[PDB]
């Protein structure tokens, strides 16, 4: 088969700055009718991928004049003269001269920001989920960046420990931060057992860290 | 807009 | 407008067979080949094989030979795929994807277990200054996928939903939040609309404060 290699596997960058990911292929794309079937597509996460090049360097309809390909043989680039916020995805360059069609391994272009201290927001277990036997705590950071943070649960001012979760958003494709969620997980009865909840969350963006609480 | 002739790969027009 | 639209998830038996459709709009479906394609975290995207309703002529992936049969339905312009075989390497997202992957479907997750459908709890999210937030949790479900919305879609605007996260005892979870104006809450109508299709686990939770 052809093997189609894309470097750079991460493309990290700042808005309004330029990019380029290239491919390459184990064999000439030059087909013998003369058309190089070489296509770069990007997928965003939980959606299907699109097409934004097609023949090494024709744009698809709507496609921002940003976006540029080129190149020729077994070397392709894909362009973009300005990195937007609604960039970000993962690239994919194709091959359709060669059976079988195969695809590089994709390229994830993330974007740079200034530090955003999370907003933290603190939920108890809902009257259903006790109801039904079980209990979760969750604390929210919101709209964050970069990334890394920091989320330590206290129960009646005890600390505790392997008995929480988080989870993390794909960044934002608007503003490109990140979402994080905390849960804490109790039975029914420990939680019942207890009084005072809190979620506290230390950022790089805080110059000191932020705690939200309730009583049960 | 689409056509009717069969080629390798079909809709590059 | 080109328009691929491609079945529900399926959950099946290791060692059974399954047909996935993919159903067009928009353009004369006999004079474009149809590609489907296999994405699998680790595997990459990954090309099946691609027909041409015009004729029925039919190239297949070495690869996939023996996994994939390709038909088409003219009369209701639709493409269909069937896996035999299956077998724990064969959960995936499939996608239909027309001519030079011009045009994809929105894909069909496939999940090849001996397990169960298991729906969703779905839980409110509630607050107990500018700012508040809402949300609902989706607990312990398999397989995947599920959909959540808010408000039938009509409420977008500072909503985050997370992604599936598989726990270490097999089960599958997630969240979606919102934030608001704290002026909203208790006024607002907030609805999650959640959708298991495999378990048929259909859930719209008002979320209002305690
Ligand atoms: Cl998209
Ligand atoms: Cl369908």
């Amino acid at each position: 088969d052809v093997v189609m290699t894309q470097t750079p596997l991460t493309l990290s960058v700042t808005i309004g700055q330029p990019a380029s990911i290239s491919c390459k292929s184990s064999q000439s794309l030059l087909d013998s009718d003369g058309k190089t079937y070489l296509i770069w597509l990007l997928q965003r996460p939980g959606q299907s991928p699109k097409r934004l090049i097609y023949l090494v360097s024709k744009l698809d309809s709507g496609v921002p004049d940003r976006f540029t390909g080129s190149g020729s043989g077994t070397d392709f680039t894909l362009k973009i003269s300005r990195v937007e916020a609604e960039d970000l995805g993962v690239y994919y360059c194709c091959q359709g001269t060669h059976f079988p069609f195969t695809f590089g391994v994709g390229t994830k272009l993330e974007l740079k920001r200034t530090v955003a201290a999370p907003s933290v927001f603190i939920f108890p277990p809902s009257d259903e989920q006790l109801k039904s036997g079980t209990a979760s705590v969750v604390c929210l950071l919101n709209n964050f960046y970069p990334r890394e943070a920091k989320v330590q649960w206290k129960v009646d001012n005890a600390l505790q420990s392997g008995n929480s979760q988080e989870s993390v958003t794909e960044q934002d494709s608007k503003d490109s931060t990140y979402s994080l969620s905390s849960t804490l997980t109790l039975s029914k009865a420990d939680y019942e057992k207890h009084k005072v909840y809190a979620c506290e969350v230390t950022h790089q963006g805080l110059s000191s860290p932020v705690t939200k609480s309730f009583n049960r | 807009f689409t056509n009717k002739l069969k080629e390798k790969h079909t809709d590059l027009g | 407008e080109v328009q691929l639209q491609q079945s529900g998830p399926e959950l099946v038996k290791p060692g059974a067979s399954v047909k996935i459709s993919c159903k067009t709009s928009g353009y004369t479906f006999s004079n474009s080949w149809m590609n489907w394609v296999k994405q699998r975290p680790g595997q990459g995207l990954e090309w099946i094989g691609r027909i041409y309703p015009g004729d029925g002529d039919t190239n297949y992936n070495g690869k996939f030979k023996d996994k994939a049969t390709l038909t088409t339905d003219k009369s209701s312009s639709t493409a269909y795929m069937r896996l035999s075989s299956l077998t724990s390497v064969d959960s995936a997202v499939y996608f239909c994807a027309r001519s030079l992957f011009d045009y994809w479907g929105q894909g069909t997750t496939l999940t090849v277990s001996s397990a169960s459908t298991k729906g969703p709890s779905v839980f409110p999210l509630a607050p107990s200054g500018g700012t508040a937030a809402l949300g609902c949790l989706v607990k312990d479900y398999f397989p995947e996928p599920v959909t959540v919305s808010w408000n039938s879609g009509a409420l977008t605007s500072g909503v985050h939903t997370f992604p599936a996260v598989l726990q270490s005892s097999g089960l599958y979870s997630l969240s979606s939040v919102v934030t608001v104006p704290s002026s909203s809450l208790g006024t607002q109508t907030y609805i999650c609309n959640v959708n298991h299709k495999p378990s048929n686990t259909k859930v719209d939770k008002r979320v209002e404060p305690k």
